[PDB]
RNA sequence: CUGCCGAUAAGGUCUUCAAAA
RNA sequence: CAAGGAUAGCACCGGUGAUUGGAGUUAAGUCGUAACAAGGUACCCCUACGAGAACGUGGGGGUGGAUCACC
RNA sequence: AUUGGGCGUAAAGCAAGCGCAGGCGGAUUGAAAAGUCUGGUGUUAAAGGCAGCUGCUUAACAGUUGUAUGCAUUGGAAAC
RNA sequence: CAGCUAGUUGGUGGGGUAACGGCCUACCAAGGCAAUGACGUGUAGCUAUGCUGAGAAGUAGAAUAGCCACAAUGGGACUG
């Protein structure tokens, strides 16, 4: 798949998706392009399987050497979004842990949290399931 | 049996050339007790006129409201101006907690149980605005499943 | 230690001790607040803060009550388990004066605290000296037995009259109860539930 | 701020100041050092009686004293009744207040304790000015 | 079509109220 | 070895002090009228000098300036 | 105002720049395991704290059993 | 409150202490701490805890309980 335009990301890894399907949504933008790395992989693929995004896919160049992940967000019929709100917790600066007993429940359930804590991103609900919690990336409800 | 109970009665003036012309303005919240309630202001030179012309914009301008086992479901920000009201969920026993403008919708809108905090100004309008503001964001957990594609809210 | 007036304060608020003993009374039959300043307008509208203290009042006056031993009642029931709305009623009509009146043995309520502090009563297995104990429906409060005699036992011994919610099994002086007392034996001169809220903004 | 901000210079936080600051200082005598004792209501000595005008709203003429305390301050105390029997030298037990007519009194003079005498032709509100019940 | 042109003692009312018809 | 005593000069802190500087607070004191309108000489900021006093003027800087105007 | 605030006109962006130390910081691979998470053990005196119960005419109170928080050591997890 | 520290930093042999040790001694050297706050000033017994707060925490270190220090002020030592 081809572009016309330059792509930029931020450096932070975790806000700089945030600030783009916030925007998308504030927008009513539904295709955007930025460069790939795993951990935003990991955090697109969780979301994907929950449901707040249709379609995500990365592409890489011709030469190996660069990766980019272009992703659509999922309106419904009517053109309202499926994403509500985005917030970050394991801002730069502030490295959030937390264990499980503080392990937070975003609008009791309805949303979800993000939780790398040793497999990769991983889900609050699985996260309770395995008793077991960590690094927190974002809050998206 | 549309309930109402005033929350503010303030003594608006203008100028004129020589005397100060007087009005009275009436902040009246209606509420069904069941999930129906709406805010009317009016200005009159006399109460009576003026409760009468609150009480109709109100019944003009009703909201539809959503319980969930007497409370509200999720924590919520109402946000209008420079006021913030904080909404939370609270456990069957608790009583409506609220206090002021806050303690009147939450009454006439049918919740029972309920954490409340204003955040911000004490300007009557305002609360009652965040309050509805919060109350109108709120997400039910059958919407988000025509949106999530999960199963009528389970796990 | 209570009011020797108590006609004034029932007529005030409206409801009396739930016969109108002291509203019906002999003269005048006033359903008018007190004082010069009774027939008066500017009725309605009182202030959340206004009606609960009246409303608060009418509880703790309809059984004898300090507002000091008001807050520790509700200290200790509000702790527990939830929506303890069926504990603290069976709490505040556990009072053993208040049973004794609706025993059926005592002609009024500050009456019975008399006959329970000058020590004519007995409870389950022991005796009675001070009218606050805290009651459970079960033991078997048998009346005296020094106090049948008594000039004053003729309207005592008429305890026909009676609530469902004691089986007072007179004669025998059993002195039982149970099934505890349902809203409909709490009449609507105390019904409301936020006075609960009004004591946990002032009792933690 | 930022984080990084509030690591190197902390929050600090406003000071707070008493209302009546000449009723918390104690002086020993024997060494002569003044320590910050909170004391609720303290024992003065009175220099000079007279007469001052309210701020501006009200108008009258308001008894004031210049009370010599145990300590070494010197504050100007309402003596509030009507009628003292102050007379330039005596002894009074100030308490704590602020009355706002006259600027720089921030004192009262509790009634009728020591040599002041109660307020008599009262039989309202006694307890605070100091009168025997009539009975 | 630009001359000149300064001052004004103190404290004060007035909204009682919608419960309702 | 050493508490203490005597002598000696620095260091830090406190109280007080003739006299003097400004400051706040004050129902109805005296001399002006500087500012708010184009406040009657547009105002304000920095700076230098001068004058009973507000303040005046010189230099630079701003519109947080009125009037004015265009089919 | 870490959780939990602001800096055009209300208090508050230094007159501007070159900038060391500090803070933050592109993508991928490997190792270690200092942070991070987790299991076991030790300890964190008793009274007090909260729950239940008992005993004082019930209470206040007393006793009774339960009830965490952190630190160190050891064994794993490898997403940041 | 920007420098402070000359037994202060280190080694050697010896002495002394229940014990290690500039704790002390003679010699040899010139280091040690300090902007991540030394040093100085002011203040204060510390802690378990008490009161308050939804919480994070604020506040006082009643009673009682742990540890330290003191016995008119300042030094020295015997007995054990
Ligand atoms: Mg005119
Ligand atoms: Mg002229
Ligand atoms: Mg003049
Ligand atoms: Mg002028
Ligand atoms: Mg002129
Ligand atoms: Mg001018
Ligand atoms: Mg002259
Ligand atoms: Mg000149
Ligand atoms: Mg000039
Ligand atoms: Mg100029
Ligand atoms: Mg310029
Ligand atoms: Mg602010
Ligand atoms: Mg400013
Ligand atoms: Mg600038
Ligand atoms: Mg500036
Ligand atoms: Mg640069
Ligand atoms: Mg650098
Ligand atoms: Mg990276
Ligand atoms: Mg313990
Ligand atoms: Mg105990
Ligand atoms: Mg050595
Ligand atoms: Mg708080
Ligand atoms: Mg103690
Ligand atoms: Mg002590």
């Amino acid at each position: 798949i081809t572009t016309t335009k330059p792509i930029k990301a931020h450096f932070d890894p975790v806000a700089d998706l945030l600030t783009k399907i916030n925007n998308a949504r504030k927008a009513k933008l539904m295709t955007v392009t930025t460069i790939a790395s795993k951990l935003k992989i990991a955090i697109l693929e969780i979301l994907v399987k929950e449901g707040y995004l249709a379609n995500f896919q990365v592409l890489e160049n011709k030469s190996k050497t660069k990766r980019i992940v272009t992703f659509n967000l999922k309106y419904t019929q009517r053109r309202i979004p499926s994403i509500n709100g985005v917030k970050q917790i394991s801002k730069p600066g502030l490295r959030i842990y937390r264990p499980f007993e503080k392990l937070p429940l975003v609008l009791n359930g309805l949303g979800i949290a993000i939780i790398s804590t040793s497999d990769g991103v991983m889900t609050d609900k699985v996260a309770r399931l395995k008793k077991i919690g960590g690094e927190i990336l974002a809050y998206v409800w | 049996e549309f309930e109402e109970r005033i929350v503010k009665l303030k003594r608006i003036s203008k100028t004129t050339k020589g005397g100060r012309n007087m009005r009275f303005s009436v902040l009246v919240v209606v509420g069904n007790r069941k999930g129906k309630i709406g805010y009317g202001i009016a200005k009159a030179l006399e109460v009576p006129n003026a409760i009468k012309k609150a009480i109709k914009a109100a019944h003009n301008s009703l909201h539809t409201i959503e319980i969930h086992k007497g409370s509200i479901y999720h924590e919520v920000i109402g946000r209008s101006g420079a006021s913030r009201v904080l909404l939370k969920p609270a456990p069957q026993g608790t009583g409506i907690i609220a206090g002021g403008a806050i303690r009147a919708i939450i009454e006439l809108a049918g919740y029972s149980d309920i954490y409340t905090k204003n955040l911000g100004r004490n300007t009557p309008i305002n609360m009652i605005h965040a309050t509805m503001d919060g109350i109108l964001k709120q997400l039910s957990p059958r919407r988000v499943a025509i949106l999530r594609n999960k199963n009528l809210n389970e796990l | 230690k209570y009011t020797g007036s108590i006609f004034k304060r029932s007529r005030r608020l409206g409801f009396s001790l739930l016969e109108n003993n002291k509203e019906f009374s002999k003269g005048k039959k006033r359903k008018t607040i007190p004082g010069q300043h009774g027939n008066r307008f500017r009725s309605s509208t009182m202030s959340g803060y206004a009606q609960q203290l009246q409303e608060k009042q009418r509880m703790q006056y309809m059984y004898g009550i300090t507002d000091k031993q008001f807050r520790r009642l509700f200290r200790l029931v509000l702790k527990q388990r939830g929506n303890l709305a069926v504990n603290l009623f069976r709490v505040l009509e556990s009072r053993l004066d208040n049973i004794v009146y609706r025993m059926g043995f005592a002609p009024t309520r500050r009456s019975a605290r008399q006959l329970v502090n000058h020590g004519h009563v007995l409870l389950n297995d022991r005796t009675v000296d001070t009218p606050s104990i805290i009651l459970n429906p079960g033991d078997k409060v048998r009346l005296k037995a020094k106090t049948i005699k008594i000039p004053i036992v003729k309207a005592a011994s008429e305890s026909g009259v009676v609530s469902p919610f004691v089986e007072t099994n007179n004669k025998t002086f059993e002195g039982t109860y149970v099934r505890f007392p349902e809203r409909s034996e709490l009449p609507a001169g105390i019904n409301e539930s936020y006075v609960v809220e009004w004591y946990k903004r002032l009792v933690k | 701020a930022t984080i990084a901000q509030l690591i190197r210079k902390p929050r600090k936080k406003k000071k707070v100041k008493s209302k009546s600051p000449a009723l918390h200082y104690n002086l020993n005598l024997l060494n002569k050092k003044v320590t910050n004792v909170y004391s609720p209501l303290k024992r003065g000595v009175c220099t000079r009686v007279g007469t001052m005008t309210p701020k501006k709203p009200n108008s009258a003429l308001r008894k004031y004293a210049k009370v010599r305390l145990t300590n070494g301050f010197e504050v100007l105390t309402y003596i509030p009744g009507e009628g003292h029997n102050l007379q330039e030298h005596s002894v009074t037990l100030l308490r704590g207040g602020r009355v706002k007519d006259l600027p720089g009194v921030r004192y009262h003079i509790v009634r009728g304790t020591l040599d002041t005498v109660g307020v008599e032709k009262r039989r309202q509100q006694r307890s605070a000015y100091g009168a025997k019940k009539p009975k």
